[PDB]
């Protein structure tokens, strides 16, 4: 009723992410810095995971 | 000048069929708290011309896989039969005077289903074939009742001559002598032309539509002659033509009215309706009208 | 009775300036009704009312035959009504711009324009902002 | 709307029916997470677009409950009045479209005239004919116009005749009865277990109304 | 309280049976439906004569967008970006900078009318009545590109519809 | 509705009656003609905006 | 000469015939179909302009895309579009069909029906009032009136 298998978890093949969005990206885990424009500390309680910055360009129409 | 008479019969029927679409749209709209076409033309009078030109200018979609033979044969047959039905009728003088006019029109009505069958088979699709089979079955089933009721009514006429119906109804309409046969005749004509509540189903399509509407107008004219006979004065047939035209118009408007007023029947219900309510009553009334002229000693003359 | 309705039909024929005007209005608006003249537009539109009609049909407009640059004898559209008559005609108010005209502003258009889509006067979108990054310009003088 | 239906038929009878949905799925629930509550309000107008103010009311009731506030009495009265008007709109829609699919098609126009009048009420109260976004968690957004109540009374005093006209066409008709009687019968236990609600319950005799 | 809609028991006397049989055989209810339809034929249609007649509207109507300005002629928009922050469909793009006279004015104000849901939150979030949802609704377009308004198009719309916009705002501002 | 304490909803699941009614359509159309499926769908009062969401 | 005059008159006649009877097929995908049928209601009466109600796809002249076009639905719309006879015109109604509208940033929503089929007239609104869609139909009629097919054949 129990496999009791020993191996690290890997759900890469089930999430549907494209191949080039998995081994190429570089995630960052951090506690966001307090906005120096304010003295409140309520936004620096939890941990954030975010991806690396990629290219952004200007649309030929409407800019 | 026979060819002149032939053309003067054929062309006006086509024109009336052309304007019947406009009249039907206008009547349905004014029944549904709106209007029909009043922009294309002074009062929509140019609308059928616009429709005809647009249909004759649109591209045709040949299936590129079907048998072209039946594909082109079917509309020819449909329109030819629809135009051929008119000659037997007396208005008040038939173009062609025939002894068995009623039998001739029954035979043409019987032939009418071949266009449906050939159009269904030649379409190169299974679903269209299924629909064609349904339509053919309904048509033949209702034409049986049409034939029996027609014979029962004609038993009071004395012959199959369509002109004699003018003499029989000289003093009283046939509607008063046998109204139940008239109601079942009206419903059978409704079911024959695939008109609501029985409507379960560029160039050739327009021709098919023309044949259908011409058949509707012809059926209404036949009913008007058969059950509502006008008085004919041999020194002025204009009056009889006026009365017959007015009654035909009234019956056509009644068809449009029924289309605008009722829901649609299920296929089994239309089949059960016929085979379990019209046929037994039709047979009983046929027996009654066989027995009646002998019972009352009122046999019509001609034999 | 029937004589009364025929008389009203004849009055409708007579109130349109004769048979020529009757045919003109019949072929232009598909309507031959006669109503009280409310106002005349700067562009030539005429505005009529008839409070005896049911709501929706009690106010109407006969469009002009020649707007800014095009012949509108046959090609008429609802975008040819100026804003003040737009408010009066859409029942947003009970007062025509004749009794109480709108406030006058120096920036308000003096000439209303209809829908110019599919016309060389159509609107073409573009960016309204300057360039962000300025590039370095090499010198015109040689180095050696 | 748009529906894909795969069925197995033996002759005329329907042996198996399988509806495929998802042709109208825009993933609204995931879009809501990126919006604030006020920004997420207009989605419920689009959810059931025949009964808009009812969805607005449901969302508003949920949000206030979490908040722990309540609208003023006049807001509640306006909410209930426009909910009943919306129910009239939706029932006209259902009955008339059902008749049109069967083939009647005249009461469709007869009642869509009244639907247009109620759309005028919607537009007069909110400026939008259907996607009103009038009901908010706090209460109704702008308050009624001065002449609205009299017009609502005038409209509502002739609607019984309209329903009566519709009734003549379908209630006593034999074709309509043969089309609708003994079709789609569902038992009370099956309706309860299958998660049905509304008329789909009350048609089977279950006395339930929220 | 609850009602029964189909809890009637048909009468089983001879007269009632004969009446039901007469209804079946003579199509009395079908004749009644025909009569109702005939009566509905002979009453006035509700069709209006568009475009010569227009449907009723209200001062609260939401139509084409417009940017307004003060009676002196200066634009009301001060680049507060409240309309952009409250827009549910993210249809407004705003870019701003100090003007040549130091005033707080926009350099770019774009509305994508193919993204807008015409909810009116933009005009109710503006604190200076700059952006309004005007009364025009007959602005159909032959191409997708012309439905992307920039600041110049919206300012032109405001100058074109200022009279009606001012009248509607004067009518309805006491409800806001 | 699931709120995490912020100004944006953490979760918003929408329960529409059309979902359950269309689920029961399969059972309700057992042993009926093909033309009765239209009547059943009409009586279920189905709008697909709420069914699909 | 008379050569250009004859084709001018014939082109006018055929354009009038084509624009005087527009038979639409309507893709009632979403809530914009409600305003579509409200345009067919007695108040506006599309039919009095010659525009029939719910014509078949095989003999339809103009396609009206009224609602959101999803990824699961786009191939069906394209397939239906191909079947239609020429001359065929497409009318985009509502923001959802115009550019994605309220669901523009969605994985399952096509960002505009112009990605799938060419579109002649864009009707703005969420939803466009039945009067606005009537104005769009009349604008399409005027656009049809503007076209000159026999002239181009003569000058080519
Ligand atoms: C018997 C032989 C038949 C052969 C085939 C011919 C078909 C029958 C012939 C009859 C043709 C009918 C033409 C009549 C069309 C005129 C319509 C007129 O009323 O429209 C106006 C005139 O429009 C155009 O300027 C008229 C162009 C029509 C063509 C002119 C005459 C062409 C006849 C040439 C026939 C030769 C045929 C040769 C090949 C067989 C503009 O109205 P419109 O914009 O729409 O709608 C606006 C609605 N409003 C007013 C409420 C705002
Ligand atoms: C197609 C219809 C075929 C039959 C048409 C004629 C029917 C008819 O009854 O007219 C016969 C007519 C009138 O006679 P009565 O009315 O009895 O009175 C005259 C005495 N005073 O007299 C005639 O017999 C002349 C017609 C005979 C020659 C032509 C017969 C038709 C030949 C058709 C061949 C082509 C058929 C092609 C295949 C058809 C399958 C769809
Ligand atoms: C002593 C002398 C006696 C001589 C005879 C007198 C006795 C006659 C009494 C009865 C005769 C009248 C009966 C005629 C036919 C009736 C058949 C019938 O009843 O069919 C109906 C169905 O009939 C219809 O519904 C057909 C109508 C369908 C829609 C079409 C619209 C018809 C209404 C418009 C008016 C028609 C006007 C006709 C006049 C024609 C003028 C030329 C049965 O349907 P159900 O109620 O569902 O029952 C079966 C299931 N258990
Ligand atoms: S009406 Fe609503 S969606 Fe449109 S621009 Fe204004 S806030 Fe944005
Ligand atoms: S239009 Fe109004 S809300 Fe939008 S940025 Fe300008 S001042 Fe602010
Ligand atoms: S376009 Fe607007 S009104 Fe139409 S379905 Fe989409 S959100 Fe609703």
């Amino acid at each position: 009723q129990l496999i009791a298998v020993d191996e690290k978890l890997d759900i890469t093949t089930l999430t549907g992410v494209p191949e080039e969005h998995i081994k190429t990206r570089k995630v960052r885990i951090f506690v966001p810095a307090r906005n120096n424009m304010q003295s409140g500390v309520n936004n620096t309680k939890k941990w954030k995971m975010e991806f690396d910055t990629r290219e952004r360009w200007e649309n030929p129409l409407m800019g | 000048m026979f060819m002149i008479n032939i053309l003067s019969l054929i062309i006006p029927i086509l024109l009336a069929v052309a304007f019947l679409t406009l009249v039907e749209r206008k009547v349905l709209g004014y029944m549904q708290l709106r209007k029909g076409p009043n922009v294309v033309g002074p009062y929509g009078l140019l609308q059928p011309i616009a429709d005809a030109l647009k249909l004759f200018t649109k591209e045709p979609l040949r299936p590129a896989t079907s048998s072209i033979s039946m594909f082109i044969i079917a509309p020819i047959l449909a329109l030819s039969l629809a135009l051929t039905m008119w000659v037997p009728l007396p208005m008040p003088y038939p173009l062609i005077n025939m002894n068995l006019g009623v039998l001739f029109m029954l035979a043409m009505s019987s032939l009418a289903v071949y266009s449906i069958l050939w159009s269904g088979w030649a379409s190169n699709s299974k679903y269209a074939l299924i629909g064609a089979l349904r339509a053919v079955a309904q048509t033949i089933s209702y034409e049986v009742t049409l034939a029996i009721i027609l014979l029962s009514v004609l038993l009071m006429n004395g012959s199959y001559t369509l002109s004699t119906l003018i003499t029989t109804q000289e003093h009283i309409w046939m509607i008063f002598t046998s109204w139940p046969l008239a109601m079942m005749w009206f419903i059978s004509t409704l079911a024959e032309t695939n008109r609501a509540p029985f409507d379960l189903t560029a160039g050739p399509f327009a021709m098919f539509f023309m044949a259908e509407y011409a058949n509707i107008i012809m059926m209404n004219a036949f009913t008007a002659i058969l059950f509502l006979g006008a008085s004919h004065d041999p020194h002025t047939p204009e009056l009889y033509t006026i009365n017959f035209v007015l009654k035909t118009l009234a019956l056509t408007i009644t068809f449009l009215w029924i289309r605008a007023s009722y829901p649609r029947f299920r296929y089994d219900q239309l089949m059960h309706l016929l085979w379990k309510s019209f046929l037994p009553l039709t047979l009983a009334l046929c027996m009654w009208h066989i027995s009646l002229p002998i019972m009352t000693a009122s046999i019509p003359p001609q034999s | 009775e029937l004589v009364q309705v025929l008389r009203r039909g004849l009055q409708q024929v007579s109130g349109h300036g004769g048979l020529r005007g009757y045919l003109r209005v019949l072929f232009r608006a598909n309507d031959v009704r006669v109503g009280t003249l409310v106002g005349e537009d700067k562009y030539g539109n005429k505005y009529y009312e008839d409070n005896k009609q049911f709501f929706g049909r009690h106010r109407w407009v006969i469009y002009t035959t020649e707007m800014n640059g095009r012949d509108t004898f046959w090609d008429v559209d609802g975008s040819m009504v100026p804003p003040e008559w737009h408010r009066w005609l859409h029942c947003m108010t009970d007062d025509p711009p004749t009794t109480k005209p709108p406030t006058a502003r120096k920036y308000i258009w003096t000439n209303h324009k209809f829908n110019v889509s599919g016309t060389p006067q159509q609107y073409v979108p573009y960016s309204t902002t300057r360039k962000k990054i300025q590039e370095w310009v090499p010198p015109s003088t040689p180095y050696k | 709307g748009v529906l894909r239906l795969v069925m197995e038929l033996s002759g005329e009878m329907v042996r198996k029916c399988d509806p495929h949905i998802g042709l109208l799925h825009r993933g609204t629930e995931k879009l809501i997470e990126y919006k604030t509550y006020l920004q997420a309000l207009p989605y419920f107008d689009r959810l059931d677009y025949v009964s808009m103010m009812c969805n607005e009311q449901a969302y508003s009731l949920a949000v206030e409950k979490l908040l722990n506030i309540q609208p003023p009495p006049r807001a509640q009265w306006i909410r209930v009045l426009f909910g009943e008007i919306t129910r009239l709109l939706n029932h006209i829609m259902a009955v008339t479209t059902h008749a049109l699919d069967i083939g009647a098609m005249t009461p469709f126009f007869w009642m869509f005239e009244e639907r247009e009048k109620m759309f005028e009420f919607y537009e007069r109260v909110s400026g939008a004919r259907m996607h009103a976004a009038y009901i908010r968690p706090g209460g109704v957004h702008q308050d009624l116009p001065l002449g609205l109540l009299d017009d609502i009374y005038e409209f509502s005093k002739n609607f019984s005749f309209r329903i009566d006209e519709l009734e003549e066409m379908l209630t006593n008709n034999r074709i309509w009865r043969n089309r609708t009687v003994d079709i789609g019968v569902v038992t009370a236990e099956d309706a309860l277990n299958y998660g049905f609600s509304g008329v789909m319950l009350r048609g089977s005799g279950i006395q339930w109304d929220l | 309280t609850y009602k029964f809609v189909n809890m009637r028991e048909p009468s089983m006397d001879m007269k009632s049976v004969t009446d039901r049989a007469a209804q079946t055989l003579l199509w009395t209810e079908l004749v009644r439906g025909l009569g109702m339809t005939l009566s509905y034929l002979f009453r006035e249609p509700a069709t209006i004569n568009y475009p010569f007649e227009k449907g009723p509207l209200s001062p609260r109507f939401r139509g084409e967008h417009a940017l307004r300005r003060y009676p002196s002629g200066e634009e009301r928009c001060i680049a507060c970006k409240l309309c952009e922050a409250v827009c549910p469909a993210q249809a407004i793009t705003i870019e701003a900078e100090p003007r040549a006279d130091g005033s707080r004015r926009t350099t770019r104000y774009d509305i994508d009318m193919t993204k807008c849901i015409y909810c009116g939150f933009c005009q109710e979030a503006c604190p200076v009545d700059a952006i309004v949802e005007g009364p025009n609704f007959e602005f159909s377009t032959e191409t997708h590109e012309e439905l992307l308004y920039n600041k110049e198009k919206l300012l032109n719309n405001g100058d074109k519809w200022e009279a009606e916009i001012a009248a509607n705002i004067q009518a309805d501002y006491l409800y806001r | 509705l699931v709120s995490d304490g912020s100004s944006r909803p953490y979760r918003c699941k929408i329960k529409a009656p059309g979902f359950a009614h269309l689920a029961g359509l399969d059972k309700m159309s057992k042993g009926h003609m093909l033309a009765d499926v239209v009547a059943i769908i009409g009586t279920q009062d189905i709008v697909f905006g709420e069914v699909d969401r | 000469s008379r050569g250009e005059y004859v084709v001018a008159k014939l082109d006018d006649l055929v354009n009038w015939a084509r624009r005087s009877s527009l038979w639409p097929m309507t893709f009632g995908l979403a809530c914009c179909a409600v305003e579509m049928m409200h345009m067919a209601a007695p108040r506006y009466d599309m039919d009095r302009f010659g525009v029939v109600f719910r014509a078949s796809p095989r003999q339809s002249d103009v396609m009206i895309v009224a609602g959101t076009l999803t990824n699961k639905m786009a191939p069906a719309l394209r397939k239906v579009y191909d079947q239609m006879p020429e001359p065929r015109y497409v009318v985009s109604m509502g923001s959802c069909a115009n550019g994605g509208g309220y669901y523009h940033y969605s994985y399952s929503v096509v960002r505009g029906c112009d990605r799938i089929v060419p579109v002649d007239i864009y009707v703005p609104g969420c939803p466009p009032t039945a009067e606005a869609l009537l104005y769009g139909i009349l604008q399409l009629q005027r656009k049809i009136k503007r076209e000159k097919r026999l002239r181009i054949w003569y000058r080519r």
